[PDB]
């Protein structure tokens, strides 16, 4: 399975997703000082083929995304400022998202 | 928006489809650069394999 | 956006427990606690979603009243005359459209109020279901038991309460 | 011009008053009695002393 | 500004009225949106507006204002009105409500009625007191309603042996069972001709369902009253909807006390619009006909009562048969043992030029005796006697004969004794 | 250099004229693209150009300009305009516009028309000014369309039965109820012949929807009218959209106060393709055919009126019946009762060698009287009245004996007394 940018980051405070939008890109011009959740990167790890049903469900009622690896890039520890720009590219053929 | 109006035609009509003809390529000339600029900022871009 | 509630419409599991309707009038609360949230004012709205002709919009209540606080929702018990009123209390206005329903506020509430109607229906069609019931000898097996209350099982997501 | 002109003013005014529609309606009522005071009120000293 | 009296004026005149007004070639625009923009502009000259039209609530709850001309459709000329006033003023379907109304606001996109000053010709104190009508006690046909004109010309007589052949009365159940090529436009316009000569009391209803647009644009302007049709131009929708609440407006008229005649044309094409636009009820009888797609009209066919408190409801609807089609069949079929009232027209004497082409012993009116007194009551008693034995083509023109001898009825009841 | 003047000469004549001027060897690209090709250099050359079409507005607003001979396809032969013009000059589908055009430029596909010069033949300031074809008022046809052509041959009794029968004016609803195997390209080349002849000021209108190709050039090189046809080649698409732009181009044409008539064939296959060119209604009748499918064409079918200010919409329509289709059956069931004017032709008759097989008691046409004087009345009711007791093809093949007996309808009313 692909990578996505969801902001659906299970195993992890809403206080780290309270930085995001709603798609999973944070805000410009939000301040962040340690290590924290800033794009919602996801990898698939156990069973493919995830259906659209179940995909939103899981962001409502039942489980969460087990196949994700919380591979979320943060900051680095130290390093400290405020968010200014940001800049997505798309491969040709794949849907952009709303950031874009 | 009412540039429709003729009277003694003789030149007057000729002025005034002249500058008609100016004004529909002006107008159809920035569209098209809109629509290449558009077009060339909206095309996605390679990465990586 | 109507792309995304059609979906979230269809895709309900326990479509009995929340038919179309009463989903719809859930995202019109959610969508009306999001525009409360939005403004530093305390309006409440509604929502007619126009289950299946199109997209949503907003309307703005009044509450006719003869007091001035939070005038949103402040009209006196005359001010019929112009805008098409006409009657002493309960006349509201369409006055805001243009309601953002997609972003992370507006998701969270959503979800929340989305989870606690569900809870709620649920809760109430049990209780429709089971309530006859009174007066005759039904079993069930307890799941929790505590200092003061204790849980039971009876099926099909049917919970009882036995106290001390 | 002043809001203790304006104070003595109720809502019907407003809605007679031309060029006066939803959103300017909508402006005159938040931004104006907002501040803790109210749209229409019955006071007598103004303006003291001018 | 009126609606009706800015709508019923000439196209030209609008469109010369809205360039006077100061606005673009109004040429483009149709004629709603005419209607539209004179009235934008009207009111925003000031004049406060006095509008008035049909009510229809829709499944939201809230009411628009349609206009008579337009068939009762929907467009940019309608008028809005939220619940509250429904709920206030007490209203529903078919209730013609006129008062004043307002110019619209942005994102709104039709006027405003801000009081009504008439409820179908009424106090809008007293509109919230009338008797329903399914809760009125139906009776038979008791008053004459006499359609015998007097001159005696050569189409009084298409009237004349009407009366000589079923009498007709307030409230009465009336079907036209004529084939094609048969003239039912005539009878319809003689029989409208005649009510509104003899009888200008009662408010004439003439509705044409499905109807070639020559008929209407001849109806609306050559029978005195308020002439809705709807042409096949349009989906069963606006047919189904136009006999809706043309019959809710009938039946508030016999609310408020008032004598209303409906004459339709056809309740076969009526009948195929309701099979087609209701969904299917699971199964399939001969003709592709549903079954309960009758139910509606039906049910339209049994509004007509005589009311014993005041007002009635009478109905005359022309049915198609022999046309060769399954679906007019079984509707004819079903519409049969339905009315007390039938006028049955023999094809084979309206193709042969004997006009109007009637049949005498195939038609007749149940409690007929109700509707007479005993004179003519004798009268049609021996006219139905000495016709009996005679054939069809033979006794229709020998009666055509000897009622074109005379100028009334009166006359041809004195000169068959 | 016109567009007319140069897609109407041979292919053969194109391909020199490339030749000459200097392009590779234009056998390869098809006859849209040769033409773009030879303009594209006839305008390298300078030479200002002056084109023609009729414009099509599409969902974006821009308009195009198809050619009568590719039958109002898409091509690079096109003429692009932008809505501006439109909103300028206050275009509309269906109005034929002329004027002139310039070359295009590097990511333009079509040419552009600067300033119109003719607009449906009409002084283009004028063209802002035309009352709209739904705002007219329609009534019955009151000139009569004689179809006599006077010279007797073995070919003219086909319009003078035609005469004998039922009677055509301007604006007239006319439906041809013919099973196959009948000869109704005989009849419509005969009455586009007729028409041609004798009223050669109202413009001929000949559409052929679903056709065989042969037919097609026969049609297109055969009759005096500008015939556009539309061959089972090509998806319903095309066959709606030439059926919508051509009432269209009507509807302009009696707008600028112009008698047309469109002869249609068949009215059947065209219900057919606008049947599956629309998606589901949610149910199903019997013969697989949708509820509102029907909409669109019985609009086509109602377009036809007179006009009452000026011009006029005449229509014919060859219905096609007693092919054992459901689909047909339910259509000619659902168009049987919708016009003014009909003619029946019996399969027996056809396939007996006896032509043209005509019907005549079953064929007929509404408010006759006002298409014919008293004479010409009097003279087909004697006719009608000795031709009903007789059969149908022993009383066809006498008819058509004691018409040939003679050279026109005068002779034979004159020889019948
Ligand atoms: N009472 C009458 N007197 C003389 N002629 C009549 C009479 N009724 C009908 N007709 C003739 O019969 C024809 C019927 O035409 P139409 O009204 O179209 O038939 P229908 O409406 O029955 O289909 C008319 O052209 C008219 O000339
Ligand atoms: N009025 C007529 N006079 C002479 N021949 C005819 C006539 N009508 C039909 N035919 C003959 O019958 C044939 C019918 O061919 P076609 O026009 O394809 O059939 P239809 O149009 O009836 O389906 C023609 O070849 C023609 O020779
Ligand atoms: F008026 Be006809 F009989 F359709
Ligand atoms: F012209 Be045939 F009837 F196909
Ligand atoms: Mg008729
Ligand atoms: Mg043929």
């Amino acid at each position: 399975g692909p990578e996505e940018i969801t902001a659906d980051i299970p195993n992890v405070g809403e206080a780290a997703l309270s930085k995001l939008d709603e798609s999973g890109i944070v805000y410009i011009g939000a301040e962040v000082t340690g290590g924290d959740i800033l794009v919602g990167k996801v990898t698939p790890k156990g069973e493919t083929q995830l259906t659209p049903e179940e995909k939103l469900l899981r962001a409502i009622f039942g489980e969460k995304a087990s196949d994700v690896k919380d591979s979320s890039l943060r900051v680095p520890n130290g390093v400290s400022g405020t968010v200014i720009d940001v800049q997505v590219f798309t491969r040709d053929g794949v849907e952009k998202d709303k950031r874009a | 928006r009412w540039l429709e109006l003729g009277l003694t035609d003789e030149e007057k009509q000729n002025q005034l489809e002249q500058l008609a003809e100016q004004y529909d390529e002006l107008k159809h000339e920035f569209e098209k650069k809109l629509e290449a600029k558009r077009r060339k900022i909206t095309q996605g871009d390679d990465l990586a394999p | 956006m109507n792309k995304e509630i059609l979906a979230v419409v269809e895709a309900v599991s326990n479509e009995k427990a929340l038919p179309r309707e009463k989903i719809f009038e859930a995202l019109e609360s959610a969508l009306a606690t999001a525009t409360k949230k939005k403004y530093e004012q305390e309006i409440d709205v509604r929502v007619q979603i126009d289950r299946k002709s199109g997209d949503f919009d907003t309307f703005r209540r009044w509450l006719v009243v003869d007091e001035v606080t939070q005038p949103t929702k402040e009209i006196t018990l005359e001010a019929a005359r112009y805008e098409d009123e006409s009657l002493n209390l309960g006349d509201y206005v369409e006055d805001q459209i243009e309601s953002v329903t997609f972003d992370r506020i507006t998701t969270q509430t959503a979800k929340q109020v989305i989870v606690q109607k569900v809870r709620e229906a649920e809760r109430a069609m049990v209780v429709d279901q089971f309530r006859e019931h009174e007066g005759e000898i039904i079993t069930g097996v307890v799941k929790k038991v505590n200092r003061d209350n204790i849980s039971l099982d009876l099926g099909n997501n049917a919970e009882a309460v036995i106290l001390r | 011009h002043y809001i203790g002109d304006l104070v003595q003013r109720t809502e019907v005014e407003l809605l007679k008053t031309p060029n006066l529609g939803k959103k300017s309606l909508t402006e005159i009522k938040d931004v104006l009695a907002s501040r803790g005071l109210s749209l229409g009120m019955r006071l007598e000293n103004w303006p003291p002393a001018s | 500004m009126n609606l009706t009296e800015l709508k019923n004026t000439p196209v030209s005149e609008l469109i010369t009225l809205g360039e006077n007004m100061g606005l673009e070639n109004l040429a483009r625009m149709r004629k709603q949106d005419i209607i539209f923009a004179i009235l934008k502009q009207h009111a925003k000259s000031g004049e406060d507006i006095f509008g008035d039209g049909v009510l229809e609530i829709l499944q939201d709850g809230f009411g628009f204002l349609r206009s008579a001309d337009s068939s009762y459709l929907a467009g940019p000329d309608d008028i809005y009105v939220s619940p509250s006033q429904i709920r206030r003023f007490n209203l529903r379907t078919g209730d013609t409500i006129s008062g004043k109304i307002r110019p619209p606001k942005e994102g709104e996109r039709y006027f405003a009625l801000l009081k009504v000053n008439e409820v179908n010709f009424d106090k809008p104190e007293n509109a919230r007191n009338k008797i329903l009508f399914e809760n009125l006690t139906p009776l038979h046909a008791n008053s004459r309603l006499r359609m015998e004109r007097g001159n005696g010309s050569t189409e009084d007589l298409t009237a004349r042996v009407l009366d000589l052949a079923s009498p007709i009365g307030r409230g009465q159940r009336g079907l036209i069972v004529a084939p094609p090529k048969a003239g039912k436009t005539m009878l319809l316009q003689n029989i409208a001709q005649s009510i509104a000569y003899n009888h200008p009391d009662c408010v004439l209803m003439v509705l044409l369902i499905d109807e070639r647009p020559e008929e209407v644009t001849e109806m609306q302007r050559l029978v005195k009253g308020e002439v809705v049709a709807s042409t096949f131009d349009e989906p069963a929708s606006r047919h189904v909807q136009v006999a809706e609440m043309v019959i809710e407006k009938a039946k508030r008229l016999v609310e408020h006390k008032k004598d209303v005649i409906i004459l339709l044309d056809s309740i076969t094409r009526l009948a195929r619009a309701y099979n087609t636009v209701v969904p299917a009820s699971g199964k399939v009888l001969t003709g592709g006909v549903d079954a309960n797609a009758l139910h509606r009209p039906k049910r339209f066919f049994g509004a007509a009562r005589n009311v014993e408190e005041g007002g009635s409801l009478t109905i005359i609807a022309t049915a198609l048969i022999d046309t060769g089609s399954k679906m007019d069949e079984v509707i004819y079929e079903e519409f049969k043992g339905t009315g007390n009232m039938e006028l049955h027209l023999s094809r084979k004497i309206a193709e042969k030029r004997v006009f109007p082409a009637i049949d005498y012993n195939r038609s007749g009116t149940r409690k007929e005796e109700l509707l007479t007194t005993q004179e003519e009551l004798q009268k049609m008693w021996i006219l139905r006697k000495i016709i009996h034995p005679m054939g069809e083509i033979d006794a229709m023109e020998f009666l055509i004969n000897k009622l074109a001898m005379t100028k009334t009825n009166d006359d041809f009841f004195e000169m068959m004794k």
